[PDB]
């Protein structure tokens, strides 16, 4: 039969070339008898070209090649869950079979101009620095962009544990689920993170997608397009979904490598003509979808590593142009002990500031424009915007896996641009806010809740927060 | 005629027809879809085959569908009825309000108007904004380009150019969104609706949107600048309007053709793109022109790659373009905005004659100066700022003043930065940059203009800084 | 699926289609019947008529291998040689048919053992010497081989004798004696 | 199965077979030949054709020459008998001492451990240097690039972390010379038969050496720190130890593979290494990390082409880098042994969270410390001296008379664990020994001997 | 025509650059071997044969003569390029343009120090 079984002509530059096949479809995932999976990328007029999702090792010429009569696709579900699985979606934790009952097209396209709906609802990251001055809205692309060892995962897992707070709760308008795929990252750093988020249980909402760096290039090509498609599965069906590409450098290079082993015409860098379609396809498909569709919701969290600070690059601008913002991680602010070295100067979200709280937009506002004067002056008025410059910035350092709620946050912010730290010692200012938070989280309960449910600072809350901070600022060194 | 399916490469599918071979530019349906999916013929290559670029997706074809010939180009509906409607590249309304219902159709590949329909009258369009009015101004029926690197306010800028010009419009406008961010049509889509250009309840709707973003394949990038150039083409010749053309990004245009060329089989020229690239442009650049029968007023963005102004992409539209405003990346970065590079901008009516000789040496005198700041550079970053001339000294301070000051505030950037947008009339800034040419502020901090209206404003805010 | 290789190979696609016909007929023994038949069909694709239509470059690919199986049905064709001229036509490399013919030949002037050799001289030769001479580069052959003698007249070789058997080349010609002379006398 | 040798160019290969393919990545062996050539399958190019590299010349081959299949790739003799010996990319003993009598083979080309296998927790491996488990820790199961190159005592440290891994942790070590210039890799051999780390008269050697010289076919250098990972693999799966893993150089291992790339005609990337750099680098490295039976550290030294650190190969396989080791001349002139600059060194492991607290305290007190005094000595007070003082006994303290070197200078070996480390620095900083003269410190074990010597 | 009637003309090529990139869309099309940036082998003879048609005949020819004042576009002042470096090394010397010259005010922005005129003092009045 030469319809629906192929024989392998050629096996080489990680590309079957197979004979037969005469009812195959383009883009449709044939399945080699090495227990392979591979997808029909090239239908010539004698023979098939397709990608092989694994080591070519396992493929010799003349093995028999069935068809699936189905477009590469991924199953999808709730059953996903707390699962780390691999860019076809097969379970590489030992916990059995992925129970999923539904599968969706990797290769979809990405909703159109009406499905839509401008960005409204907050996606609370925990950062006191991203979600003051950054703040990122459900259904935005907001792009985790710096050098090598900046804190970019750092900052993508604090965003999944703070989640938590939410999925466990009572509306579900407000969870999120979060999913994790990992391209060409070592794979003991994904098991170690499997591990960081199950300690903060974490994991019962989240999947991880991992083509770690042993993975043949077209597994780490599709693993993007597995996560976009676990996610669209709760775009569409009301639900809201975070995704963290981490990283599309990594995905770009890989192909990079299936273009030149096909033989396409190299352009910037080596890299082929469609290394933008290649993003754009992807970052397309996390939207907000107006109620007529769900309301539900995908955001997507890209991170790309630039080399030596260089942002004018090819990938990273074109990530950028198709991104809705960026997050800069410089390096030099990272040396200098800022944690996360959130360049706030260079950081913004187009589509965020209709996303942030009222009480959170209260003092983030004020803050930004201090911060702005403090970044642009670096007299007796500007000694003074230094010196609250770096006190705010001293106070935007965070820890790690400590994502705070949005009432906390807002309570620090509060407290440090209404002048009350213009007197402390700058290096004094974390411990300060550390013990500040301790007290607010235990006397203050009340006042805390009725900010969050209120999501407003009222003149009552108001002034019951100065006379909290003034007690308990008394009552220091 | 109908034909049969014999390679598919991608987005490029190569067609066996037996009998009835179509001519190169036709519009091909596949037979066995669930969307409609349009073929355009590229090439013929022989034992009556031809290569095509579609233009949606191609997967799940299989080898030996049947395609059947239309006999004629990719056409779509065009007239008044396509007002305050959205089509996609082949033409189908894509804003679920059902059918286009117009008397005509027009196809997407026409030939550039002759030499002598061209026109040449050169007034000026007042578009408000102080850096490009004051150095690089806009011409009615020019064609005005945009250029800048990823992230630097190309799209803010073309929404403040809708905010100022398309609203105070008197004939019809076309927005083709060409591979662009998809939420970015939706938000656009809305904020004319509620501004009442758009009015779904009736007939009274000023807009006509093409579509083709950046999640379409590259057939579709590739011709949906040609389907907005078909409707403005319409609005011009067959009604005499005045018509606007917003074109957001031209080169995804280009880069389309380069995704595609590939596989076309093609040797690649340099850098990457295809060898037919400058021809491309051409055909596609010079329908997009006011001709005496209309006039087509046509602001064009243009992305740039890697902040690479010598790529052949952008450095082969520089000679398409009446007015030419270079965003750049260094000046974004000093915190100004609109991020306009003072010193490679240029218009073609920026002439003593035309602009008339005052605002002539007002623009002349900004850039001189700013060049002398830019030559100082370097002296300023090393050797420290006390070590210059006393002369040096005030060019240097006169140039750090007209750098702020060329920035503005927009009515669109209100949204994430909170400052009140101004609309500065030409008088005014002509008026700012005489005085401050003239040493006129030398007393105010060079921070009293950043970000201000007009100059009453700016020493208004120099007064507020005590 | 196993092929058996000839002993001699030819390459390009004259080659290529000359082995896949040497395989066929080998695994159902129809050597010296396909054989015949290509040098006849061979015969007939050179007929100016169908030698003239076969290489027009506008004659659809479907018309022309119907008409060809119309013409070569006619002569009693076993199936192997009309599925070799299907398979060359409805990929279009027709043109070549001859030569893949050609190269066919060949690889049977290796199945008979025909072993072709030259022997050049100055002048013509006569065959008494022409057949002792037969006679002594038939020694050098193994076990069971056919020799095919085609000798060459040159009178630039100023007399003795040139032979060149498949591989093997021994020269005795007056001509490379007299080099080895002026080479050595020289050094 | 049994093929022959159908077109030779260069170190390229084609070889057709008549039935049984062999996989890719097989190892073939060419018959008839006086020393063993084996190619490795690359492609399939089709018409039962394969397409190989060489990993020995291909001087005299032959077309149609017999050439026949191994059912399995490079197989090299592993297991403890490798110990002190030296073989080649194929395994053969290149040191004229027999052969290498083991009891099993295993192929170079494997898997990496499954994400099941992985070990969760980032643990602090103790090399019993001072400077490394203080101010850079190794991280057990991590790649560290080792910089610096001649005349800074490399090849010392080389051998003083194979000697203490194997004293401290019981585990062996296996040097994989990926390009070396012969003359270099004889003087090793013979340092390392001096220094006992190499014992060639009784069964107590550390170290395995496998090399694949600069004057070898790209193939045998692309796959000898395959070879060396295979040991080292058997080491870590079969006995379960902690073992080390030098690879020198890296750079030339991506040179290889850029050539054996090119010599396969594959299009060139960037700059001008393989489409494949990155996965390359990734199956080489992906098979060093930690499991539930042990693990594997490897120290890599790092070449960086023209001194540029965004090029695709340092900037390549920076990504798999825990840790870094930086040998600056400099401190060397400065009498300082080992040299390792302790401002530039680097890790990943120094995060409170894995380290602890107070690790992590004392070690980022020195750096600051070590910092103000640069700072200071721009200038050459009140404290400010006092720094200087606590700073030049840090700088005393950081050195440490290496065991390998009794040889030479007659001082005894000290392997300093990571408590008593700790304890010395903390101590240090505290002011707790701010009256013994600076000159107390050089050379030292624990803080005690410092204050011995003080005695003195 | 004008040059072999006894009269003088002045072509102006506007610019070369633009041709030379149309000959490499034909050449790159009609697959032959492509060079520097892609372009064919032989474009320095498709200028050449072209610029060197400019001539000042004799008096047995009628005197006339034909000025060529090619242009040529360069990117970003690299007058290292391909097609830059093939015209300036046919042509009889330059004029250089800059930008930095231009925004200071000087225009024509001519780079004095870079322009050559190989004719030189030749081609000038007594005056001048
Ligand atoms: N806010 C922080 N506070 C304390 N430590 C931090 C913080 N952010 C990062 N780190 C530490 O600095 C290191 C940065 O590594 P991280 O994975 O977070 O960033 P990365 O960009 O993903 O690095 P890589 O390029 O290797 O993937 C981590 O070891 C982390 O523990
Ligand atoms: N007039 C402006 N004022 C302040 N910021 C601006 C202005 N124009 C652009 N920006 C900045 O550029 C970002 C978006 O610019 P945009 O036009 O969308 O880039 P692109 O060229 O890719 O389309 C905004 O988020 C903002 O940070
Ligand atoms: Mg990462
Ligand atoms: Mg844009």
């Amino acid at each position: 039969d030469l319809e629906e079984t192929g024989r392998v002509l050629s096996i080489g530059d990680g590309i079957a070339r197979v004979h037969g096949l005469r009812n195959v479809q383009a883009e449709e995932m044939v399945e080699f008898s090495s227990g392979l999976k591979g997808m029909s990328l090239n239908l010539e007029p004698d023979n098939v070209g397709v990608v092989v999702f694994g080591n070519d090792k396992l493929i010799k010429e003349g093995d028999i090649v069935k068809r699936t009569g189905a477009i590469v696709d991924v199953p999808v579900g709730e059953e996903l869950l707390g699962r780390v699985v691999d860019a076809l979606g097969n379970a590489i934790d030992g916990k059995g079979p992925i129970g999923s009952k539904t599968r969706r097209r990797v290769g979809l396209k990405a909703p159109g101009i009406i499905p839509r709906i401008s960005v409204r609802e907050p996606m609370q990251t925990g950062i006191k620095a991203v979600d003051s001055l950054v703040p990122i809205g459900r259904g935005q692309r907001e792009l985790i962009i710096g050098d090598r060892q900046t804190g970019k995962t750092s900052i993508a897992i604090d965003t999944i544990i703070n989640q938590k707070r939410f999925n466990d709760g009572s509306d579900e308008k407000k969870k999120l689920y979060c999913i994790y795929v990992a391209i060409g990252q070592k794979r003991s750093t994904v098991a170690q993170l499997v591990k960081r988020l199950t300690d903060a249980d974490a994991m019962k909402y989240t999947i991880v997608v991992s083509a770690t760096a042993s993975d043949a290039a077209p597994l780490q090509y599709l693993a993007p397009y597995s996560g976009c498609s676990m996610g669209e599965y709760f775009r569409d069906n009301g639900k809201h979904a975070l995704i963290i590409y981490d990283d599309l450098s990594k995905q770009a290079v890989a192909y990079r490598q299936m273009s030149l082993l096909l033989r396409r015409p190299p352009g910037r860098e080596a890299y082929p003509g469609d290394v933008f379609y290649l993003h754009s396809r992807l970052l397309e498909r996390a939207a907000k979808m107006n109620d007529a569709f769900g309301g539900g919701s995908l955001t997507a969290l890209p991170v790309i590593e630039t080399q030596a600070g260089d942002v004018s690059a090819y990938i990273p601008t074109n990530v950028i142009s198709i991104t809705d913002g960026q997050i800069f991680l410089e390096t030099e602010l990272f040396y200098k002990g800022i944690r996360p070295a959130i360049n706030v100067g260079l950081s913004v979200s187009r589509v965020g500031s209709a996303a942030q709280t009222r009480a959170m937009k209260q003092v983030a506002g004020t803050m930004k424009l201090e911060l702005a004067q403090y970044r642009e002056v670096a007299d007796a008025a500007t000694q003074q915007l230094l010196s609250r410059g770096v006190r705010l910035t001293e106070l935007l350092k965070q820890g790690q896996y400590s994502p705070m709620a949005i009432e906390e946050q807002v309570a620090v912010i509060y407290a440090g641009v209404r002048g009350y730290l213009d007197k402390l010692e700058p290096s004094k200012i974390t411990k300060f806010e550390n013990a500040f938070l301790s007290h607010v989280v235990s006397q203050h309960q009340a006042l805390l809740g009725t900010i969050r449910a209120d999501g407003k600072i009222s003149e009552q809350s108001d002034a019951k927060l100065k006379e909290i901070v003034t007690n308990f600022l008394a009552g220091f060194e | 005629a109908t034909g049969r399916i014999v390679a598919v490469i991608g987005a490029v599918v190569d067609v066996q027809f037996d009998e009835g071979l179509p001519p190169i530019l036709n519009a091909l349906e596949v037979q066995g879809r669930e969307t409609r999916l349009v073929l355009e013929v590229a090439q013929h290559l022989g034992e009556s085959t031809v290569r095509t670029i579609a233009m949606d997706g191609t997967e799940g074809l299989v080898r030996g569908q049947k395609v059947l010939d239309s006999g004629a180009p990719i056409k779509i509906p065009v007239g008044p009825e396509t007002l305050g409607r959205i089509m996609n590249v082949i033409g189908e309304p894509i804003d679920e309000r059902g059918p286009i219902k117009t008397k005509q159709f027009a196809p997407i590949h026409a030939e550039a108007p002759e030499f002598m329909e061209m026109s040449v009258e050169q007034e000026i369009l007042v578009t408000g904004i102080k850096v490009v009015d004051l150095l690089a101004p806009y011409a009615k029926g020019g064609k005005i380009g945009l250029f800048g690197g990823a992230g630097v306010g190309k799209t803010v800028l073309i929404m403040e150019l809708i905010n100022n010009v398309a609203k105070a419009h008197g004939g019809y406008s076309v927005f083709a969104g060409v591979g662009e961010r998809t939420r970015e049509g939706n938000d656009l889509y809305h904020e004319m609706i509620e501004s009442g250009v758009i009015n779904l309840k009736d007939a009274t709707s000023k807009v006509a949107l093409v579509y083709g973003q950046m999640n379409e394949p590259p057939g579709a990038r590739a011709r949906v600048a040609l389907t907005g150039l078909t409707v403005a083409e319409y609005f011009r010749d067959q009604e005499g309007q005045d018509v606007l053309l917003f074109i957001d990004n031209i080169f995804r245009f280009t880069q389309a053709g380069s995704e595609v060329s590939a596989l076309l089989g093609r040797i690649p020229s340099a850098v990457g793109y295809q060898p037919t690239l400058a021809t491309d442009m051409g055909t596609m650049q010079e329908r997009i022109t006011t001709t005496k029968k209309g006039s087509i007023t046509s602001v064009q963005a243009i992305y740039v790659p890697a902040d690479d102004l010598t790529d052949p992409a952008p450095a082969t539209t520089f000679a398409h373009l009446d007015a030419t405003t270079v965003l750049s990346r260094a000046i974004a970065e000093l915190g100004i905005y609109p991020a306009v590079d003072p010193l490679d901008s240029t218009s073609r009516i920026m002439d003593p004659n035309i602009v008339g000789s005052e605002h002539y040496d007002v623009a002349r005198g900004v850039q001189k100066i700013l060049q002398d700041y830019k030559s100082l550079q370097d002296i300023i970053a090393i050797l420290g700022m006390d070590e210059l001339s006393e002369e040096d000294k005030l060019t240097v301070s006169r140039a750090r003043k007209i750098q702020r000051f060329l920035s503005q505030p927009f009515q669109v950037a209100e949204v994430f930065t909170g400052h009140m947008g101004k609309l500065v009339p030409l008088k005014e800034t002509i008026k700012g940059f005489q005085q401050i040419l003239a040493g006129e502020y030398d007393h105010l901090p060079e921070q009293a203009f950043y970000m201000v209206g007009p100059i009453e404003e700016a020493v208004a805010k120099a007064d507020k800084l005590a | 699926a196993k092929l058996v290789r000839p002993p001699v190979q030819v390459y390009g696609i004259e080659g290529r289609y000359a082995t896949a016909l040497y395989s066929a007929a080998s695994k159902q023994n129809k050597l010296e019947q396909v054989e015949k038949e290509l040098l006849r069909v061979a015969q007939i694709l050179k007929e100016p008529k169908v030698a003239a239509s076969v290489l027009n470059p506008y004659v659809k690919r479907s018309i022309k291998v119907k008409s060809l199986n119309d013409i070569t049905a006619k002569e009693r064709f076993s199936p192997l040689t009309t599925n070799l001229i299907n398979l060359l036509a409805e990929n279009g490399r027709l043109s070549n048919t001859q030569g893949v013919v050609s190269a066919f030949s060949t690889m049977m002037s290796v199945h008979r053992g025909e072993v072709p050799c030259t022997v050049t001289s100055a002048s013509p030769l006569e065959e008494a010497t022409l057949s002792e001479l037969k006679t002594v580069l038939k020694s050098f052959l193994s076990q069971g081989q056919v020799l095919k003698l085609e000798a060459k007249t040159d009178p630039s070789i100023l007399g003795g004798m040139i032979v060149r058997i498949g591989e093997k080349y021994v020269d005795m010609s007056v001509k490379t004696k007299i080099q080895k002379l002026g080479r050595a006398m020289r050094e």
